[PDB]
């Protein structure tokens, strides 16, 4: 409560961390790479958990977590198959990092 | 190797291949099993495809 | 030579083309053997399989008749690129992607094909209500502006016929479509399927003119190139392909001089006024019964061609 | 219905080279039960090569994907437009196929030694439609550009005609072609007379166009477009000659009409196969005659 932010180059709306990372995530992007910090910046995803708690726990388990990464590959690509991959990730549930 | 004017926070992600434990209570759901139905779906001259 | 008689007895008798009935009330076993067509789906037992006669070679026969079995096109698409609230019988359009290996194709309903034409510049209300963002569709075509600009959009989209099966997966949707043959649904209660084309994109051509009534009235899809972006219209006609390019040139006669007057074709590739393609035949009598398609919010008029025989063709350019 | 055609005639190398091609197609001579060796694909038409008669023979006679090869017999199935089949892309110019793309069959233009089996048998090329029209344009203009620089070397350069005709591109697959760098003049090659057809119709098209436009404008107004599209050509080819022998002009119009119709039927790629579900894992494609 003793300061608003710890950096003003990413926490603001028009900041650099929103410019170079937060556009709307599309599966059919022509680069299609996975940036791991996009789960903290997506304005749609930051208010995708605006729904109630039980209706968040149902959708965290019922479908795959938003902004996941493909395993068993060389470089971490974003998911496009979704067939045989299954993974619970808290990063799109609590919006922090360790 | 001098410091620039800014500092950076690397952000990564990690795959942890766990081995999960599904528990589910007795008689939670009531499932309705249908009788199986076979159907020919592609019939070329060399091999039908059921 | 006596086994030859048994083989020819197994081979000779066609289904009866004529049968002398006496009354309709008796319903003899002979006329039942006439009117019965073997099914395509049965339960998974030896009795049901042997009774439906699925294991017979070529065509079904219990232990040739002018019927052809359909072929099914299997397509994998992104779940965002398609709307799972679509109707069953709607004709789709696979776009040939420019990568060497894809795995995932790209199909378009004419509702979804509308919003590739709209952006950059009723039906459009329902189209923008179904798909929220055009940018998640306008990257499936990677270079849409160049491809429209050099008038090579017709040879990169091929029609695929109507949809029959759409499983509701979460990331990568698999849809099934009939690229050729009798369009009939693969559901365990076998129910019919009606090819649905939205009404403002489907302008009739028999009544546009306003005596020899044929049986097979074809359905033509028509890509044209406009200054307001390309358009995907649908034409029903009871005539030949030789007739259909002449009467479609006559139908597009104001639009060609419109596109010429607003923009001079400064290069050589802008001359093509799109192309047409026969999507197949249907009965000219009970064709194109009008109906409606309801989303959760709104409802647009949509034609419902019933009992469609899908048969695509290559693109014939209009000029 | 019965569909097999058992052609009677091999040894271990022939067994191998025929077993490599157990999914490709070849034309026949008859739709009957037993056939001789000569009635097989493209033997009597490719041994002097010429594209127009080979296309006439490929569109005239029937087609047949072969299934099995014995020591002495080749059990093969003819393809009829009734039901559907399964084929493979096992051809020496290798073009990767795709789903629901129309497949064409052209006579082999990439060398007799590429698409053959020497016991004879010559298989036609099977490759999709946009690549087919692309390589047809790129061999036609290659014949024209090689013949003009064999006529006059200052017209075009040999390297300039080779950066755009030595490769085709469809869907990112950037293939290459085998072009005859020494065709030899006065015809005598493959595609030696189709370019000789193309040049004659290109030559006679202005003489047709002036007579046709002037012949229709006195038919006062059926539509706008008899006179609307008079502005789009150049004015040089509009006012060219307008005085010629009517018998000679009639023969020129008739010759360009028949050479236009034959070339127009040929540029329609031929017996078009319509595939449905290609799988590059199994290299198979569910197709039918269309």
């Amino acid at each position: 409560e003793y300061r608003s932010t710890v950096n003003p180059w990413a926490s603001q709306l028009g900041s650099l961390g929103d410019i170079m990372y937060n556009s709307s995530y599309r599966q059919t992007a022509v680069p299609g790479l996975y940036s791991p910090c996009r789960a903290f910046f997506n304005k749609e995803e930051l208010l995708r958990n605006n729904r109630g708690l039980y209706n968040m726990v149902n959708e965290y388990s019922q479908r795959l977590g938003g902004h996941p990464a493909t395993s068993n590959t060389e470089v971490q690509f974003v998911v496009i198959a979704g067939t045989d991959v299954f993974l619970e990730q808290p990063c799109s549930f609590l919006q922090e990092a360790f | 190797k001098i410091h620039p004017g800014v500092a950076m926070t690397v952000v990564r992600t990690d795959e942890i291949l766990s081995e999960n434990i599904l528990f589910s209570s007795r008689a939670s759901t009531s499932m309705f099993i249908g009788t199986p139905n076979v159907s020919r779906r592609e019939a070329r001259v060399d091999a039908v495809t059921f | 030579r006596r086994r030859l008689q048994r083989r020819i007895a197994g081979l000779l008798p066609p289904p009866a083309r004529r049968l002398n009935i006496s009354r309709g009330s008796e319903f003899t076993r002979d006329v039942r053997g006439l009117v019965e067509e073997h099914a395509q789906a049965s339960s998974l037992s030896a009795a049901a399989v042997w009774r439906a006669g699925l294991l017979a070679p070529g065509e079904v026969a219990v232990a040739w008749s002018g019927w052809r079995p359909p072929v099914f096109g299997d397509f994998l698409i992104h779940a965002s690129s398609f709307n799972n609230a679509e109707a069953t019988g709607t004709p789709l359009f696979q776009f040939k992607q420019s990568d060497p290996f894809s795995g995932v194709d790209a199909v378009f309903t004419p509702l979804s094909l509308f919003i590739l034409m709209n952006h950059g510049r009723g039906l459009t209300r329902m189209a923008n209500l179904l798909y929220d963002s055009p940018a998640t569709l306008a990257d499936l075509v990677p270079d849409f502006g160049r491809l429209v600009a050099d008038r090579r959009f017709h040879n990169f989209i091929t029609p695929v016929g109507p949809l029959v099966e759409n499983i509701k997966s979460t990331y990568l949707n698999k849809i099934t479509t009939v690229v050729h043959g009798p369009v009939v649904s693969k559901a365990i209660p076998r129910s019919t399927v009606k090819v649905t084309v939205p009404q403002e994109a489907f302008v009739d051509l028999d009544a546009w003119l306003s005596q020899p009534c044929p049986a097979d009235a074809r359905l033509y899809v028509a890509l044209t190139y406009e200054e307001a972006g390309p358009r995907f219209t649908f034409f029903q006609s009871s005539r030949g392909h030789c007739q259909i390019m002449n009467i479609l040139r006559i139908y597009y006669s104001p639009s060609i001089m419109h596109r010429y007057a607003v923009v001079q074709p400064l290069h050589i590739e802008e001359l093509t006024f799109g192309a047409v393609a026969c999507l197949g035949t249907f009965s000219a009598t009970d064709g194109w019964r009008r109906s409606a398609f309801n989303y959760r919010g709104s409802s647009l008029p949509v034609v419902e061609i019933d009992s469609f025989y899908s048969n695509v063709s290559d693109w014939e350019v209009i000029l | 219905m019965d569909l097999k055609v058992v052609v009677s005639l091999l040894y271990t190398d022939e067994i191998a080279k025929m077993q490599q091609r157990i999914g490709c197609i070849l034309p026949l001579a008859s739709t009957h039960g037993t056939q001789n060796v000569q009635g097989l694909g493209l033997g009597q038409v490719y041994s002097v090569p010429d594209y127009v008669s080979m296309y006439n023979y490929l569109s005239d006679c029937t087609l047949a994907v072969l299934d099995e090869v014995s020591v002495d017999s080749l059990i093969l199935t003819k393809i009829v437009p009734g039901q559907t089949y399964a084929i493979k892309n096992k051809y020496q110019p290798f073009f990767q196929w795709h789903g629901t793309g129309s497949l064409s069959v052209m006579p082999p233009v990439f060398g007799r030694e590429h698409a053959t089996v020497k016991l004879d048998i010559v298989f036609p090329m099977v490759l999709p439609t946009p690549i087919a029209e692309e390589v047809l344009q790129k061999i036609l203009l290659f014949n024209v550009y090689s013949r003009v620089v064999m006529q006059a070397p200052g017209n075009a350069d040999m390297l300039d005609v080779h950066m755009h005709l030595g490769s085709v591109s469809y869907l990112g697959h950037h293939y290459e072609l085998a072009l005859p760098e020494v065709p030899g003049p006065l015809g005598l090659a493959l595609l030696d007379n189709l370019s000789l057809y193309f040049c004659i119709m290109v030559t006679l098209l202005p003489r047709a166009s002036m007579r046709l436009v002037r012949g229709l404008i006195r038919h006062e107004h059926h539509d706008l477009l008899n006179l609307f599209q008079e502005m789009v050509p150049d004015e040089i080819a509009r006012i060219d000659l307008d005085d010629l022998s009517v018998a000679d002009d009639l023969s020129r119009m008739r010759v360009m009409m028949t050479y236009l119709q034959s070339l127009a039927s040929l540029f329609n790629l031929g017996p078009r196969l319509a595939t449905a579900a290609y799988s590059q894992e199994t290299l198979t494609a569910t197709c039918w005659l269309r």
